[PDB]
């Protein structure tokens, strides 16, 4: 993000933030992160199973 | 299991069938010959082996 | 409410429904209820024949 | 939905085709849509008689 890495624990306040500012009508599924530029190569497999 | 969300558009066509019934109105000739021996399918009149 | 009555040795075989509902508790309220939660739409499934 | 309502294990013996319509499915659609595509002139069939 912006040029910094950062690592899980380091972006566990940014979720936080993220989850805490939703609405409760709404999910947090599916949601834009205009912030963040790149992350590691991972096939959709491994996201499935992860998940 | 909870997957990844799943969003599916599947294009079908209304296969508007009428039932295949048995074949009529073909004929088996049979023959003696020396050449092309065998079956031959003439499904054309015109098709006629030389 | 049944149950807590027989743990303290009433005799309940002859009082009815509505008359076990009315019987005194002392401080002690038990209650049930039933909820359906709604959910965001996450999977889509549409078919489109042709 | 039907499908899948019964895959769950509900009881959908009584409720109506309009109750089972509305009833809760939990992130999870299901539509039908039925269209007729277009196509461009290709081949013209014309009769005159004298």
């Amino acid at each position: 993000v912006g040029e910094k890495k950062y690592s899980v624990d380091e972006f566990t306040s940014r979720v936080a933030g993220l989850i805490a500012g939703t609405p409760l009508s709404q999910s947090v599924t599916y949601t834009k992160l205009s912030d963040v530029v790149d992350i590691p190569k991972m096939t959709k497999v491994d996201a499935e199973s992860r998940v | 299991a909870i997957g990844l969300p799943s969003i599916n558009i599947s294009f079908k066509e209304l296969a508007t069938t009428v039932k295949e019934r048995s074949a009529r109105g073909i004929i088996a000739m049979v023959l003696k010959d020396a050449k092309a021996l065998g079956l031959n399918e003439i499904h054309e009149k015109e098709d006629i082996p030389v | 409410q049944k149950s807590y009555l027989k743990s303290k040795g009433v005799d309940l075989s002859y009082m009815t429904l509505q008359e076990i509902k009315e019987a005194n508790t002392g401080s002690k309220v038990f209650l049930k209820a039933k909820i359906k939660v709604l959910d965001a739409m996450e999977d889509i499934d549409l078919s489109i024949e042709i």
